[PDB]
């Protein structure tokens, strides 16, 4: 009300405003899954289009052959995000000959994101991210809010009507967590994870978007004709 | 961090007026008076002594003070203000002059530059305008003695005598009559404390009163012997004896 | 007084056929007299079909062939994984060697 | 009214941020008194610890700014904090640069410059605190400056802060009006502080048990702050006359 | 943040106008009058003292007009501690111009100058403008004896005759009436001394409320000179011209 | 330093500082251009308001940038001079980097740009000016004539004018001014300026400033009497 | 009114509000606790579980400074990192210079000095975090609490969050029966049984333990996450004390 | 007053939602890509007929595989322009080699959200960027002051963006001409124009492999509207 | 390469009977080559005379810079410089090029116009201040004007015989160097009155 002018004003109750209103941003946008067993990681992202004419927006942005994203919100704010992690997944690499774990991934992204919301004349950023990786320890997800706040977990979904994604995933829990060596099935029930949160529109060969990580694959994205074999 | 007052905080209001300038003229009337007066042979500067508490060392508060050997300077207004404006008058004597020309400024240069600092934080970002007005008297070789009032706006008038503060209206009114061309320095500080005691409602003693001179070569003042052209500093304060020995005869 | 530079010996060889390429060198690192490695690799697959060697000052060899690794990792990222042409390649490896004019990369390079 | 919120005059020719600055130094709710002997220089403040799970022996508002010179605080411990670490760093490089400890006295006119200038530039805030400065001056004597946050800053004789300053004040002037003297008459420094504690007992009204007090003592060449066995030695003394 | 307390000094209103300059304006509007007389053998200077006192150094003082150097003089009309600010830098500037090019700085280089840091005050760096107005009275052997003005706003204008501060509709409409091509400098002297007679808020006119000065080639052979006019000298030309 | 954005959108899509730095220039004194068969006049008004004014050192309203290309304005008076100042510079950095002097469109490209890069940066108003550019291109006897405004747009022009009553004056030329053919003659030229100023300008005395700007750096100013024989011959005509 | 929209501005009461009410954000964040024992320090921290997804034992809350300091805080998670990250600058300079590793009491002020430096500006924001922190130093066992305001103190105990009011009685009453003191392995099951009995406020949401500690004997003065069946214990034991 | 970076409580940024009301206000641009070109034509819109309208400059080349055209604050795209021509030619003397139009668009869309208290508010401009390369063939973009952009078969920008949008959205299919194309943007013009089309007030352009990117006279243009007068009469 | 002995000069300054004169010869040389016989190395700031030998262009800059700062000295002061004043505003100037010096060798001279005391000064290129009672030397003969002034001068001399005693100091020294020479000016400065006399001197 009062103090929703700038990121730098707590309001009475001990609220930052700005900071939840680059959360609703996330909330407006499309839909994105998260899920991973004990030997992939597997991100499934619907996407949007302008119109008939337009082209489906990219979800999914690769940062390294070990590790990559998903994003929701303002899409230029998770250009500068995945530029960053794609800079320190190479710095690691350069200098110390060394993966990036993605526990540390997540650590540098929370910091990067708290320093726009202490500080006057900046901006939070206005997106949400999935990212999915294979390292020392085994395959990973993360979920990322603008707020800072970074967390592991087996599998979640940000986005419009995610909700109705990340209870589904929550019954499974036991099931898909087992899919170990079988790429396909994990992406299954990936697919399967994001079409409860679909209502009138479905999904399509132009639509739909898939990227997997695991033990012995390196991260890639599948989109067009690639797809059509889940769909 | 970062100061990010970059910009004025004084501004033209409508009617044209620099109201953190007038704010801090305000700030200055409440202030305890403080005067000057300039003789033949001479200039003075006094002002009261208001202590806070009794259980506080007056002596160690000086209201009046030197800026170079031959001139002096006191005040009315926010003293915190004005114990700055003396450490940057004091250092701006010998940056700006002493160091380029091997000799003090002339009393109207120092006011001068005393002036611009002043007139600075009245114009330069994220300040507030200084909240006194000073008075400076000095001598010099080519001018002789002279007088000085500057203004939280930086504006400076030279005096034969004035007063500002408190009571400066009922002041200056006293020292039209009294003053003339032809008062010695000891006429001079007569006139002062006479002037100064209908402002003074307290005690009215060399503890309570504050008053130094511009006059005659110190000699003794001096600190060393052997250069015949040092001939010692024309400021000198007076002592608490010195003044209860002219309020006997007042 | 210190001398930046060494000379790690070393030769290398490229030859172009009509359909194929190979780029050749021997295994040995020396400094002076001695002997370092008779066996530490000096030729690289840098990856979209194309192979590199920087012969003479190791260490600046190394951090070459590590930089032109880094700017194919980049072409991907930056252009949607198209694959980095030989003739572009070379181009980027100019500037790459260039951008120290003043304090050279002390190797002859070869793709 | 943005005239309120920033270090700029107000149409009455006042500082409002400066003013609620003065006032932030009774938060702590905290009373202190400063006295000289003939070769010391006493200070004393209440301690209050309401919480048992603190540690007491850190809490405290009394700080060792160099060998020389002690400083006490009344405000917030941050501020206090801040200002001492400030104090601390001002002495060392006075020290460094000019090949003698810093006086008592000037060390307090560099804090007060600092603090004139949070009342001046717009985007530094006054520290809501009162330095009172002791110290055995090698040139001075026994010494006593205090700053605010106006800037202002004097010797003293005595001097007293807190929210009861007031009594304390009064007290110590009605003694000083009996004696005629600007000190303590009194040899060792023990009696000088048995004289303070007395004289704020007096004042306040209150009875002190080795805890409810903190004591800094400053002599020739060093300062120093009494444990509370010290204090219990001194409370002892008083009791039995 | 900082924002907050922002004032905007550099912003042009709905109408087109810059508030600050229109602002600073009507602050020199309560400003003493000053006066600028341009001749065919010279230029003078008038200029009024605001309320004085008895007490007041007169001879020692000033307030009004200003040495730019030997051959350009300005007259000011505002803040005199801004005033003094921009006096300062014209000197250098001058300087600069006899250093570089070893000869005198042409008027209007020096009016140009001084007008474009008044107007960059106007367009970027968030600080309030120079509440000054200056008439410039020089000479150089280019256009000869010159009359010039600048204001807050940082634009210049010639002219023949001209007034600022206090009083400029009426001492400009006297001034056009009373003026003349063909005027010498003693005639110019009496028409500003009777505008300023004319237009004063005081109750009557007196040397110890003036400041005077002329540019002359009223100096031995091909040369000019400038003449701040003593106390005395006021008051001897107020009983010549017949005000006294 | 002072970053504030002070030329920001509106919620309806407008920026105030730039649309009000339109109206300094509504105010300013109207400037008019026309361009001939094998010339370019310019044509300035001079407010009567101000007399007892020295019009030798007077800064004239028309400004050389180069000595084959001029620039006239309409709006604030001092902040002309920067751009004018900026244009003099940048044409001598022209000659001094490419060996040639700058045409008349590229030097109206530059001046816009920075009228432009002042709507969109920190800590900066807008420039309350508009620009009517005019001159010949280098080994070239084609006319140019261009318009700049504060938001950093420019185009060329048959006929244009800007400042004060400019929307009377616009309107006497779209009638007046044909295309097919235009002033053939240096007169036809320069009365057809004067007969437009005439509209608006009030008394033909010393209102009126004409400037005329041939081919091959010849560019000159017209006196007081010359203009008022073309201000007598018009009026001549009228007489009908 | 106002004076509550902007950072370091005096109301006229004397108070920072926006200090006050960055205090609202901490104490709207999950329990944490720390317990000095006789030869160390043990921290304890309540973790929401918002769902089944939440991988178990891997968002991990308390962090270790130098190698013998331990961190842990309520608030704002990501504004509790950033203070630690400058904890760690702090700590590493302080290394470099003088050799030794820094105090808990020199480390302590470090962290004090930069919160309250965010107190100072209306360009900064206040850190929306308490801070309990401490270890093991050559003057033994240290235990910190660190507020928005920059101000902090030391303790036999300490609890910040939203059930720190059921914490704090529940540490009052060790300090009462153990004058003499409270052993290492003590404290940690304690810790466990405190968290626990502070969850009642929390009670909606399921929850997981996290401990760690330093201690002289226990740990040879550096810090160590509890784990595996020294964890499990604690548990039990806590477990065991609310039925 | 408030940031320029502020989000509002719906989660846009306000700037940059107010810059796009600009950009409805700017003339009519079109494009449409078709497999044997690009083509694209923007509304001139003189204020005044005095106003030599060959000087109105709203196509423009970036290289010569790649054009653009404009629509809102005109004067705001000549930076955007300048670094796109300026990235073009950066990366032919970095690489040998044409840019891909997608990269060259993504070049321009990364200075959008440059703005804060860099530039001091975001473009009021909207740019259809339109080329030609070896992986992706021809292609169409939509470059907004969001830092957004899509790729389309074809789109409309500008006042009479929506109703031209419907119209593109029932005559665009996959086997289009480039004549055929050129045809439909002018019909579109024609229609959403305030003023009658001809070839003074409007302007085509087009790219192709071969040729590259042309700006086409106005005696070309006039031939294609007297053949588009024709072929409506026809039926 | 010697920058002090390039353009060759010389400059010498004496005291009298409530007088002083300055003289300096018209040489400016490239090594060898004479390239100007009317190079005068003596200057004035209202009653105060400057001379300066050693490089030529750090004379005409050292020259411009003074008259610089004492057009400013008088606007704001009030009053023209004196000698002494000047005297440490020279040093000043000197000194604040120390690791990058004029390669010159000033004299002051003057008389202070409200004691009426004959005032003369030198310095090196660095700015320390040789105050004078008797003469002051400056240039590539300054070994030989050493000799001439210890020999020929006496203290109290009238100006009409001063200026006999300087000249002839001058002509002889210059005459001597190779460096020094092509004409000569000789200045004589009274409290109210300053002449100036071109001397006559062999060519070469
Ligand atoms: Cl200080
Ligand atoms: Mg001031
Ligand atoms: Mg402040
Ligand atoms: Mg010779
Ligand atoms: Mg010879």
């Amino acid at each position: 009300n009062n103090y929703d002018g700038d990121t730098v004003t707590f309001s009475p109750t001990g609220r930052l405003f700005q900071v939840e209103y680059a959360l609703e941003a996330i909330k407006q946008g499309s839909v994105t899954v998260g899920l991973r067993s004990n030997t992939h990681a597997v991100l499934v992202a619907l996407k949007r289009n302008a119109d008939e004419l337009s082209s489906y927006q990219k979800k999914i942005i690769k940062c390294d052959e070990h590790m990559g994203l998903s994003l929701a919100g303002l899409a230029p704010d998770a250009r500068v995000l995945s530029n960053y992690l794609r800079q320190q997944c190479n710095y690691s690499s350069l200098v110390f000959n060394r993966k990036l774990a993605v526990e540390r991934a997540g650590h540098l992204l929370c910091d990067k994101a708290q320093k726009n919301t202490q500080s006057y004349g900046g901006r939070p950023y206005g997106v949400g991210l999935l990212i999915i990786g294979y390292d020392k320890s085994g395959a990973h997800l993360l979920e990322f809010q603008p707020s800072g706040n970074v967390t592991e977990l087996y599998g979640t979904a940000i986005g419009a009507r995610s909700q109705g994604a990340k209870t589904y995933l929550e019954r499974t829990l036991d099931t898909f967590i087992k899919i170990d060596g079988n790429p396909d099935e994990l992406i299954k029930a990936g697919v399967e994870a994001i079409s409860q949160s679909l209502r009138d529109e479905s999904l399509t060969v132009d639509n739909l978007s898939i990227a997997i990580v695991g033990k012995d694959t390196p991260f890639t994205i599948y989109d067009g004709e690639a797809v059509a074999k889940y769909i | 961090m970062t100061d990010r007052y970059s910009f004025s905080l004084t501004t033209f209001s409508p009617s044209g007026k620099l109201g953190q300038i007038d704010y801090a003229l305000t700030a200055v009337k409440q202030g305890v008076t403080s005067l000057g007066i300039k003789a033949t042979n001479g200039v003075v500067i006094a002002t009261e002594k208001k202590s806070s508490s009794p259980l506080a060392m007056s002596e160690t508060l000086s209201k009046v003070s030197l800026l170079t050997p031959d001139i002096g300077a006191v005040y009315s207004g926010m003293g915190p203000d004005y114990r700055v404006l003396v450490d940057k008058s004091r250092k701006v004597a010998h940056t700006s002059y002493k160091r380029i020309y091997g000799e003090y400024p002339p009393t109207k240069l120092l006011v001068s530059e005393v002036a611009k600092i002043m007139q600075e934080a009245t114009q330069s970002g994220g300040v507030r305008p200084f909240g006194v007005s000073l008075l400076i008297a000095g001598h010099d070789e080519f001018n002789g003695f002279s007088l000085y009032q500057v203004d939280p706006s930086g504006s400076y008038f030279p005096w034969k005598a004035t007063a500002i503060g408190k009571g400066s209206v009922a002041a200056k009114t006293f020292l039209e009559k009294r003053w003339n061309d032809e008062l010695e320095l000891e006429d001079a500080i007569h006139i002062a404390l006479l002037t100064l005691k209908e402002s003074v409602e307290g005690e009215f003693n060399g503890d309570t009163i504050e008053l130094a001179i511009i006059g005659d070569e110190n000699p003794d003042l001096l600190g060393y012997t052997g250069i015949p052209t040092d001939k010692g500093p024309r400021f000198r304060k007076l002592t608490s004896q010195e003044i209860n020995d002219r309020l006997e005869a007042l | 007084q210190f001398n930046p530079y060494g000379d790690n010996g070393g030769t290398i060889l490229g030859i172009a056929g009509e359909d194929f390429a190979v780029l050749a060198g021997d295994t040995r690192n020396i400094t002076d007299y001695s002997i370092n490695s008779r066996y530490e690799p000096k030729v690289f697959d840098c990856g979209d079909n194309i192979v590199m060697s920087a012969n003479g000052f190791a260490a600046d060899g190394d951090a070459l062939v590590k930089r032109f690794k880094n700017s194919v990792k980049w072409y991907h990222f930056d252009h949607n994984d198209k694959k980095l042409s030989i003739n572009s390649a070379a181009r980027n490896i100019q500037h790459l060697l260039y951008s120290r004019r003043f304090f050279p990369y002390y190797v002859y390079n070869i793709i | 009214g943005y005239d309120r919120h920033i270090t700029i005059f107000s149409p009455e020719g006042r500082l409002y941020q400066v003013e609620y600055a003065f006032k932030a130094t009774n938060q702590t709710n905290i009373n202190s008194l400063a006295v000289r002997g003939k070769d010391c220089t006493v200070v004393i403040s209440q301690k209050k610890v309401p919480d048992k799970l603190l540690d007491p022996t850190t809490v405290s508002y009394i700080f060792c700014i160099s060998r020389t010179i002690g400083m006490v605080v009344n405000g917030p411990i941050p501020d206090a904090r801040n200002a001492a670490l400030r104090a601390k760093a001002e002495a060392a490089e006075f020290r460094y640069k000019y090949g003698y400890d810093m006086p008592c006295d000037v060390l307090a006119k560099r804090m007060a410059n600092l603090s004139q200038i949070y009342t001046q530039r717009a985007y530094m805030r006054p520290l809501g605190v009162i330095l009172t400065f002791v110290s055995v001056d090698e040139e001075l004597g026994p010494s006593i400056y205090k700053t605010d946050p106006a800037g202002y800053y004097v010797g003293y004789k005595a001097t007293a802060t807190g929210p009861k300053q007031q009594e304390i004040t009064t007290n110590l002037e009605n003694h000083f009006k009996k004696s005629k003297i600007d000190h303590i008459n009194e040899e060792s420094w023990e009696k000088v502080v048995e004289f303070a504690i007395t004289h704020m007992i007096d004042a306040l009204g209150t009875e002190f048990s080795k805890n409810d007090l903190e004591v800094g003592v400053a002599t020739k060449d060093k300062f120093f702050t009494l444990s509370a066995e010290n204090i219990e030695e001194r409370l002892v003394a008083i009791a039995e006359q | 943040g900082s924002r907050r307390y922002d004032s905007r000094t550099t912003i042009f209103s709905p109408e087109g106008r810059l508030y600050q300059v229109e602002y600073a304006l009507e602050s020199i509007s309560h400003a003493g009058t000053a006066i600028g007389i341009m001749a065919s053998d010279g230029i003078v200077l008038a200029a009024e003292r605001k309320v004085t006192s008895t007490l007041l150094e007169q001879d020692t003082s000033t307030e009004k007009l200003y040495k730019l150097n030997d051959k350009i003089a300005v007259a000011v009309a505002g803040l005199t501690a801004d005033a003094e600010i921009l006096i300062n830098t014209a000197r250098i500037h001058a300087q600069n111009y006899l250093k570089t090019y070893n000869e005198d700085i042409p008027v209007e280089i020096l009016v140009r100058r001084l007008s474009d840091i008044k107007q960059g005050y106007t367009q970027h760096g968030g600080l309030r403008p120079f509440g000054v107005s200056f008439i410039y009275a020089g000479y150089d052997d280019r256009y000869g004896y010159q009359l010039y003005t600048s204001n807050p706003s940082g634009n210049y204008t010639g002219w023949k005759a001209i007034s600022v501060g206090a009083n400029t509709s009426a001492a400009q409409t006297l001034l056009q009436m009373d003026y003349k091509d063909d005027m010498k400098v003693d005639d110019a002297i009496e028409l500003a001394l009777k505008t300023l007679s004319k237009t004063t808020d005081s109750s009557a006119l007196t040397y110890d409320r003036l400041e005077f000065a002329t540019i002359r080639k009223g100096a031995n052979d091909g040369e000019v000179y400038q003449k701040i006019f003593k106390p005395q000298e006021i008051k001897d030309i107020l009983v010549k011209t017949g005000i006294t | 330093g002072y970053d504030r954005a002070l030329s920001i959108f509106s919620p309806d899509g407008h920026i105030f500082q730039v649309e009000y730095a339109l109206e300094a220039v509504k105010r300013g004194t109207c400037a008019v251009g026309v361009k001939g068969k094998n010339c370019v006049v310019l044509g300035c008004e001079r407010r009567s308001t101000l007399k007892l004014q020295d019009t030798r050192i007077t800064p004239s309203k028309v400004s050389k940038i180069d000595s084959h290309v001029v620039l006239s304005f309409s709006g604030l008076n001092a902040d002309s001079r920067i751009l004018i100042e900026k244009a003099r510079v940048e044409a001598q950095s022209h000659r001094l980097t490419l060996e040639d002097p700058v045409t008349v469109e590229y030097l109206t490209r530059y001046v816009a740009g920075v009228q432009q890069r002042y709507t969109q940066s920190g800590g900066v108003r807008p420039f309350g000016v508009s620009t009517l550019i005019a001159g010949f291109d280098p080994r070239d006897d084609e006319p140019k004539l261009y318009q700049t405004e504060p938001s950093g747009i420019y185009s060329s022009w048959s006929a244009q004018t800007i400042g004060r009553n400019s929307k009377t004056v616009r309107e006497f030329l779209e009638k007046n001014y044909d295309r097919k053919e235009p002033p053939a003659t240096v007169e036809e030229c320069v009365k057809l300026t004067v007969r437009s100023l005439l509209e608006v300008v009030q008394t033909g005395a010393k209102n009126i400033e004409i400037t005329v700007v041939k081919p091959d750096s010849d560019i000159v100013a017209l006196s007081s009497e010359e203009i008022n024989q073309y201000v007598t011959q018009i009026e001549q005509e009228k007489q009908e | 009114t106002g004076y509550d929209l902007s950072n370091s501005v005096f109301s006229p009461d004397g108070r920072n509000f926006q200090v006050e009410y960055a205090v609202k954000a901490v104490e709207n964040g999950t329990t944490s606790i720390g317990i000095k024992c006789n030869d160390g320090v043990v921290f304890a921290v309540e973790k929401l579980i918002t769902s089944k997804l939440l991988v178990p034992q891997k968002n991990v809350k308390i962090q270790v400074v130098d190698r013998h300091i331990g961190c842990v805080y309520s608030g704002l998670i990501p504004d509790g990192r950033h203070l630690v990250n400058r904890g760690r600058e702090e700590a590493a300079s302080f290394k470099k210079l003088y050799k030794t590793p820094i105090p808990i009491p020199a480390f302590a002020d470090r962290l004090g000095q930069y919160v309250q430096a965010h107190t100072l500006y209306n360009s900064v924001r206040p850190f929306g975090v308490s801070t309990i922190f401490g270890g093991v130093d050559k003057n033994g066992a240290h235990l910190y609490m660190l507020e928005p305001s920059g101000s902090y103190w030391g303790y036999k105990g300490a609890a910040t969050g939203k059930g720190r009011q059921s914490a704090k009685a529940e540490l009052e009453k060790l300090v009462d029966h153990h004058p003499e003191g409270l052993s290492a392995r003590e404290a940690v099951k304690q810790a466990a049984k405190i968290i626990y009995l502070a969850h009642e406020d929390n009670k909606e949401k399921d929850f997981e333990l996290e401990i760690s500690w330093c201690s002289l004997s226990e740990t040879n003065g550096l810090h160590k996450f509890v784990k595996g069946d020294l964890l499990q214990e604690a548990i039990d034991f806590a477990q065991k004390e609310i039925n | 007053d408030r940031g320029v970076s502020t989000f509002s409580p719906e989660g846009r940024l306000f700037q940059v939602e107010y810059s796009l009301e600009a950009i409805k206000l700017g003339s009519t641009a079109i494009g449409i890509a078709t497999k044997e070109g690009v083509v694209l034509g923007v509304e001139k819109r003189a204020t005044s007929p005095l106003l030599e309208s060959d000087s109105i400059e709203k196509i423009v080349e970036i290289d010569r595989h790649i054009g653009c055209a404009m629509s809102g604050l005109t004067a705001d795209a000549r930076s955007m322009i300048e670094h796109a021509r300026t990235a073009a030619v950066t990366h032919n003397l970095y690489y040998d080699e044409d840019i891909n139009v997608e990269s060259l668009t993504q070049s321009v869309c990364d200075l959008a959200l440059r703005f804060g208290e860099l530039m001091s508010r975001p473009f009021g401009v909207a740019l259809l960027i339109a080329g030609h390369d070896a992986d992706d063939g021809y292609q169409l973009f939509h470059a907004e002051p969001s830092g957004t952009f899509y790729r389309y078969n074809a789109k409309a920008i500008g006042s009479g963006s929506e109703g031209a949008q419907a119209e593109l959205l029932n005559e665009w299919h996959s086997s289009l001409t480039l004549k055929e194309a050129e045809l439909l943007v002018l019909k579109i013009l024609k229609q959403v124009m305030e003023e009658k089309l001809d070839e003074n007030n409007a302007q085509l352009s087009c790219i192709t492999k071969q040729d590259g990117f042309k700006i086409y006279d106005n005696e070309k243009t006039a031939e294609l509207i007297k053949e588009l007068k024709e072929k409506e009469a026809a039926e | 390469s010697d920058p002090s002995s390039i353009n060759g000069g010389i400059v010498v300054a004496m005291t009298g009977k409530d007088c002083v004169a300055i003289a300096c010869d018209l040489r400016l040389g490239s090594q060898s080559l004479g390239v100007s016989n009317k190079f005068e190395k003596i200057f004035h700031y209202g009653h105060v005379f400057l001379g300066i030998t050693g490089l030529a262009t750090d004379v005409t800059t050292l020259n411009e810079m003074f008259r610089y700062k004492t057009n400013l000295y008088k606007l704001k002061e009030e009053r023209a410089i004196e000698p002494e004043t000047f005297t440490q505003l020279v040093s000043s100037s000197l000194y604040e090029r120390r690791f990058g010096p004029y390669f010159v060798g000033p004299v002051v001279a003057g008389i202070n116009s409200k004691s009426g005391k004959p005032f003369i000064a030198g310095f090196d290129l660095i700015g320390c201040i040789d105050e004078a009672k008797d003469f002051i030397v400056s240039g590539t003969a300054s070994d030989q004007l050493f000799g001439m002034c210890e020999s020929l001068y006496e203290p109290n001399l009238e100006p009409e015989d001063l200026f006999e005693t300087i000249s002839q100091a001058l002509l002889n020294a210059a005459d001597r160097d190779a460096l020094s020479g092509w004409g000569a000016v000789v200045y004589i400065i009274k409290k109210d009155e300053v002449v100036k006399r071109y001397l006559k001197m062999r060519q070469d």
